[PDB]
């Protein structure tokens, strides 16, 4: 059973006439709703039987449907409006939900702030070492973070985290650690970290050495 | 006055059993199908499975199927998720719904406040704090709060002083079965040397505050 | 030998409307001389009558639209084992 | 596989719950007078064969319209419409059949009539017994006795309380079932979905159980479905005072529940001078006894016995399906003598089920009373005899699990609660056998 939303992140700003896209997995009838999760919080109804706006929920929210293809709108966009977004799928037997819709708050587009960290003296004594390369305060959250050791590309050795959207100064931060034994690192000198970003000239590399 | 209270969440071992409580105030119980949709940490929701009170009718989740089991005391006015046979996967907050009342089944009005529940075979462990320096017109500095289980862990710099800059980010799971965070703040390259930073760790599970200073190195 | 039936609750009876039951081994041609002879003795009354259906295969006998003053007429009939007043029945 | 015919109002059959599950009829007998007309049908039909909340998920439903807009039918409408059912079952017959009708009239001779004879050739007929809080005995088809009659149980088990009114009872009601705020498809809209009551909720609720069941094994009994519906039943869930205590000897303190797939025996009461109380045509009658409120013979009647009891008495016979079975009665008249009137199952292999008494495989009775007993052979049939004295009002004794109360009796009224043998009086010595494969 898939339920398709899209987009699955979209950017505005206050007053924005926002839509969100959905696709129920066959005929459906007007069996859809749409509900919205705060981060950290219980989901809450907006919209069900596809347009039928739930007790007050503000009348911004609209709900549109045919069988197959449905669409929110959310007509004069609001500071609490900003919010992930569910879709779901109320029919008989085959119920799901879609992936979610973040409603994000579009700013003016700025450059990160790139940091590499090598791993600490106490951290390598105990055999094990961590490659940190931060990135502060950047839109969009889309970033590509490559791992380069003597110029060759890494897999399957680097986690990243993603900070929860600023309130002050409403951008986002980045801190991928690329973890590996004390053993493979006593063979490299150069350990770049080529970051990628749309608001980048060209990709800059932060590099030290052992 | 309408509530679903959430109960019975916690840590469970790899293949064990956990058993859930939805207690439901203020409406006409048997009246009413009461749903469970759980949530993994960064995804999204999933719905398990429902129940019909009166009729005690019930559908779960393919997914769930075999493995969990709802039950409804109408007299205590409860619903209950049998969780057995559990995976890694189902680590999962658990929120259990009441249906509106009309129109399609599986309209969700009302909404528990949802009861975590982690499944791993891992024992409480306390992080060990590394520092990030800076020099391998401005010059962050941060910590390394690594290998910890469960959760969480505050981390506050200067017990309460300094706000501005800290971006303490997400504990992510590594493929040890353990926590590794990321908390660092934003300082003039100018003033390296000249204020002190310590970031304390407050890991209430295994009662540790480790406190670490972050100064620069030479190569 | 022959029986009249209707509803015990009173709101519930429909009269005017009655279903003739004969014996067990009636076979529909028979049934259908038993509601000719009942049409045809009750048009001698001046009392007009409507066989509304001729049941077979589950029940020997027929459904009439009659009034009640031909009740007598109808279990004095031949084949007749009883008949019984068209009652409501209702959603539960 | 097997169809469930539905005699009721008009159906949503487009409803996404019970799409191209249910078909629908050319059959329309209602009495004079839109979504309310598809309603009280498209709900019932959900409760059976719906895709997210039906009992018989599956289930293939066909449609008969017999109630109108408000759910007003005639006698002769349910007639026509049954008859409809038997004239299909000669044309095209269909494999195990299970009808539902949802409904309730008055007392009605022919519609007894013609759920009998419909039920002889083998169908399987599930009724509601009624949502007027009374006697179901004075309702059709809940009278009718080779109909499965239901009364209807709230979210607690306990007896639905419809308005000022609510579930009927009595010795025709074969069971209970959950009845009240029932969720099933909703004609309002294609996937609406809504909560309903009444004993109708309670009858397609084990009409879809029977449909179950015949799933499983088509080849199975009416007679055969209906012990099993019984034996899998939860039993005492129900307080017995939400009924009058006249009413509440006679009402089973059953609730539905599906059978998973061995002797089983049913209590059979009869109307309160001669009293008779018989057993479906494939069961065995293996024990008879009797009760007065204040203060019985086992007699051959067309080659079938019969329990006959003599203000008035319940003839109390119990019904057993019992495989390839030689069974007798023996009578012994008076002997007057001070050691009793007694009578034994003289042959070998031949175990004594019951006794009955009227004025080791031995009955003993009172020396002015003559004695019958029932003898059975059948293969590999164990016969126990569990007694219980105090020195009262009601003693009981009861079968261990894995034995079936084939004879309840008082020591020189009494009757059989389930697999308990229960003696009434004002050393009170109660007896039961128990028997086995």
């Amino acid at each position: 059973i898939q339920m398709t939303q899209s987009p699955s992140s979209l950017s505005a700003s206050v007053g924005d006439r926002v839509t969100i896209t959905c696709r129920a997995s066959q005929d459906v009838s007007t069996a859809v709703a749409w509900y919205q999760q705060k981060p950290g919080k219980a989901p809450k109804l907006l919209i069900y039987s596809a347009s039928f706006l739930y007790s007050g929920v503000p009348s911004r929210f609209s709900g549109s449907g045919s069988g197959t293809d449905f669409t929110l709108t959310i007509s004069s966009l609001q500071p609490e409006d900003f919010a992930t977004y569910y879709c779901q799928q109320a029919y008989p037997a085959l119920h799901t939900f879609g992936q979610g819709t973040k409603v994000e708050i579009k700013r003016t587009v700025a450059a990160p702030s790139v940091f590499i960290f090598p791993p600490s003296d106490e951290q390598l004594k105990s055999g094990t070492a961590s490659v940190v390369c931060l990135l502060n305060n950047f839109y969009p959250r889309e970033a590509k973070v490559q791992w380069k050791v003597d110029n060759a590309l890494q897999s399957g050795n680097s986690q990243e985290s993603v900070t929860e959207q600023d309130s002050k100064d409403s951008t986002y931060s980045l801190s991928s650690t690329l973890t590996l034994s004390k053993a493979d690192y006593e063979k490299h000198k150069v350990y770049a970290c080529e970051v990628t970003h749309q608001g980048l000239s060209s990709p800059v590399t932060k590099s030290f050495n052992r | 006055e309408v509530q679903l209270v959430e109960s019975g969440g916690g840590l469970v071992q790899p293949g064990g059993s956990l058993r859930l409580s939805c207690a439901a105030s203020g409406f006409t119980f048997s009246s009413t199908a009461i749903h469970w949709v759980r949530q993994a940490p960064g995804k999204g929701l999933e719905w398990v499975a429902r129940i019909s009170p009166a009729n005690g009718n019930t559908n779960y989740a393919d997914s769930v199927k075999g493995r969990f089991t709802i039950s409804a005391d109408t007299s205590k006015n409860t619903a209950y998720l049998q969780m057995n046979s559990l995976r890694a996967e189902d680590t999962a907050v658990y929120y259990c719904a009441r249906w509106i009342g009309s129109r399609e089944l599986y309209i969700m009005d009302y909404w528990g406040q949802g009861t975590l529940v982690t499944v791993s075979s891992a024992s409480t462990k306390g992080p060990s704090v590394f520092p990030l320096a800076p020099s391998s017109g401005t010059a962050a500095l941060g910590c390394l709060v690594k290998d910890y289980f469960p959760e969480p862990v505050t981390v506050s710099w200067n017990s309460g002083a300094l706000t501005s800059g800290v971006h303490t980010f997400p504990a992510v799971l590594q493929s040890s079965g353990l926590y590794s965070l990321s908390s660092v703040v934003t300082v003039p390259s100018s003033s390296l040397g000249t204020q002190t930073y310590i970031c304390n760790v407050n890991h209430k599970p295994s009662n540790t505050k480790v406190d670490k200073k972050v100064e620069p190195k030479s190569c | 030998t022959a029986t009249f039936h209707r509803c015990a609750k009173d709101p519930w009876r429909l009269p005017g409307t009655y279903v003739v039951v004969l014996k067990e081994e009636t076979h529909l041609s028979q049934s259908e001389r038993t509601a000719r002879r009942l049409q045809a003795q009750a048009a001698r009354r001046g009392y007009l009558t409507k066989i509304l259906h001729v049941f077979h295969g589950l029940l020997p006998g027929f459904l009439v639209k009659m009034s009640g003053d031909l009740l007598e007429l109808a279990l004095k009939l031949p084949h007749v084992d009883y008949i019984e007043e068209d009652s409501s029945v209702f959603a539960q | 596989l097997v169809e469930v015919y539905l005699l009721d109002t008009s159906i949503q059959s487009d409803h996404r719950e019970i799409e191209g599950r249910v078909m629908v009829t050319d059959f329309e007998n209602v009495p004079e007078e839109a979504s309310k007309c598809d309603s009280h049908g498209t709900h019932l039909a959900g409760v059976v064969s719906g895709r997210d909340a039906g009992v018989a998920k599956g289930a293939s439903m066909r449609s008969l319209r017999v109630l109108n807009c408000q759910g007003k039918g005639t006698v002769s409408g349910t007639l026509i419409g049954l008859e409809f059912i038997r004239k299909s079952q000669l044309v095209q017959p269909v494999g195990p059949l299970v009808v539902l009708l949802p409904l309730a009239g008055g007392y009605s001779r022919v519609l007894n009539a013609a759920c009998q004879r419909l039920a002889r050739a083998g169908v399987v007929l599930v009724t509601a017994a009624g949502n007027f809080r009374d006697d179901a005995c004075l309702y059709s088809p809940a009278s009718a006795p080779e109909v499965i009659t239901v009364g209807a149980t709230n979210a607690q088990d306990q007896p639905v309380t419809l308005g000022t009114l609510g579930t009927n009872f009595g010795r025709c009601v074969d069971l209970f079932a959950p009845g009240e705020d029932i969720i099933g498809a909703s004609s309002d809209c294609s996937t609406c979905f809504v909560s309903q009551s009444g004993t109708s909720q309670a009858a397609a609720h084990v009409a879809g159980i029977a449909a179950m069941m015949l799933s499983a094994e088509p080849e199975l009994t009416l007679a055969e479905l209906r012990q099993r519906l019984i034996h899998f039943s939860a039993k005492d869930v129900i307080n017995e005072a939400w009924f009058p205590e006249d009413q509440r000897v006679l009402t089973p303190n059953l609730v539905a529940a599906l059978p998973p797939s061995q002797l089983f025996c049913r209590t059979v009461w009869s109307a309160h001078a001669t009293a008779i109380a018989r057993c479906a045509p494939d069961e065995e009658l293996l024990s008879c006894s009797s009760f007065s409120r204040s203060g019985e013979r086992m007699e051959a009647q067309g080659g079938k016995l019969v329990c006959r009891a003599h203000e008035g008495v319940y003839a109390i016979a119990r019904c057993c399906l019992l495989p390839q079975a030689n069974c007798s009665v023996h009578t012994a008249p008076p002997a007057e003598a001070s050691m009793g009137t007694r009578v034994h199952c003289h042959q070998q292999g031949h175990v004594l089920t019951g006794c009955s008494s009227h004025w080791p495989n031995q009955c003993v009775g009172h020396r002015e009373a003559s004695i019958h007993a029932s003898c059975c052979h059948a293969p590999g049939l164990e016969c126990k005899v569990k007694e219980h004295g105090i020195p009262q009002e009601q003693v009981t004794v009861a079968c261990e699990e894995g034995w079936t109360l084939t004879g309840c009796s008082a020591l020189p009224g009494a009757y059989a609660v389930d697999n308990t043998c229960v003696v009434r009086s004002r050393a009170v010595t109660a007896v039961a056998i128990c028997c086995r494969s």
